[PDB]
């Protein structure tokens, strides 16, 4: 399994986040923010198989999450914040709900 | 899958001899319905659990209505085992998800 | 559920500590590793398991609020931050990092 992502930024962007390794519609996907600083933040996840979406209630509002079953691509969008972004799936053994997976890191900046 | 096993009991059913599947084990006493719906709430949260397995020792058959009614308003399957919430009910509902035994 | 954990550095040639703000006899604590330039690696997982595939030297104990971590023998690995992250509520929340010379 890996993972790939879209290129830098410089309004409102979309980061893609396509799937190579596995059946793409039975894990969850889940984004992270990680500002230079501090550790880390979570902001959703998203299941392809049904589209079934919670968001945290900091980032409500701010960051819509979306699917395509066809290409195996997530779709995060941020309308109206500088971070490093993250995409990850579990290792799918469930309850420790950790993170094994990691992406590159799509770097935007206002 | 993620279940949840919870029992509502006097006679002595300890907790011990209870790609992803996860089993959830306890034991109640009291049977009253603020009990029954915070209990509900509470392990809702408790990591995305499907399955709810419950049985009851006393003989009130309201139990079973309002685990029927929950089920409906939760969209999640339960199960009847014994007592008054396995007791067989007059007519279920489509939107219930509830069956028993 | 909020986290804090010291010393924000560490001065070796060690122990770390994380206090919370349990799920039915089970500790929902886990700490990871993150090299710099690195996406984080799992250590410890239901704050008593480590995880397959590791050094024996890393052991952790814990239980309630207060839980600890401690390394013996130090060597080069154990030079990068760590943080503990909560499970017990959604959503989850990790710790304030903790660096090591």
């Amino acid at each position: 399994v890996q993972l790939q992502q879209s290129g830098a930024e410089l309004a409102s962007v979309k980061i893609s986040c396509k799937a190579t390794g596995y059946t793409f519609r039975s894990y969850w996907i889940e984004w992270l923010k990680q500002r230079p600083g501090h550790g880390l933040e979570w902001i959703g996840e998203i299941l392809p198989g049904s589209g079934r979406t919670n968001y945290n209630e900091k980032f409500k509002g701010k960051a819509t999450i979306t699917a395509d079953t066809s290409s195996n691509t997530a779709y995060m969008q941020l309308s109206s914040d500088s971070a490093v972004y993250y995409c990850t799936r579990s290792r799918g053994t469930m309850i420790t709900r950790e993170f094994t997976y990691w992406g590159q890191g799509a770097l935007v900046t206002v | 899958l993620n279940i949840a096993v919870l029992l509502g009991h006097s006679h002595d059913v300890t907790e011990r001899e209870l790609l992803d599947v996860n089993v959830v084990a306890l034991l109640m006493n009291r049977t009253d319905p603020k009990s029954l719906i915070t209990h509900v709430c509470d392990l809702m949260s408790g990591a995305r659990i499907h399955g709810l397995v419950f049985g009851d020792d006393t003989d009130q058959e309201a139990v079973a209505q309002m685990l029927d009614f929950i089920s409906s308003q939760t969209f999640i399957p339960i199960l009847g085992i014994h007592g008054g919430a396995s007791m067989i009910m007059a007519d279920k509902d489509p939107t219930s998800t509830f069956f028993q035994f | 559920i909020v986290l804090t954990q010291s010393p924000a550095s560490l001065a070796v040639s060690a122990t770390i500590s994380c206090r919370a703000s349990e799920y039915y006899g089970t500790t929902l604590m886990q700490w990871y590793q993150q090299k710099p330039g690195q996406p984080p690696k799992l250590l410890i997982y239901a704050a008593s398991n480590v995880d397959s595939g590791v050094p024996a030297r890393f052991s952790g104990s814990g239980s309630g609020t207060d839980f600890s971590l401690n390394i013996h023998p130090v060597e080069e690995d154990d030079i990068a931050m760590y943080f503990c992250q909560q499970s017990r509520k959604v959503p989850s929340t990790f710790g304030g990092g903790t660096k090591l010379e």
